[PDB]
């Protein structure tokens, strides 16, 4: 489940970038 | 579902907003 954890890596990356000033939790989960 | 969402298809700059705070 390495692919998941190398999908989670590059999506908190467009999440860094997309919610800029605003942040973000991220959640493996839910 | 963040991952069940987005890595078993492509997500959108726009459907990403949405995890944002
Ligand atoms: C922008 C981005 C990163 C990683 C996975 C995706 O579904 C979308």
């Amino acid at each position: 489940f390495v692919n998941q954890h190398l999908c989670g890596s590059h999506l908190v990356e467009a999440l860094y970038l997309v919610c800029g000033e605003r942040g973000f939790f991220y959640t493996p989960k839910a | 579902g963040i991952v069940e969402q987005c890595c078993t298809s492509i997500c959108s700059l726009y459907q990403l907003e949405n995890y944002c705070n």
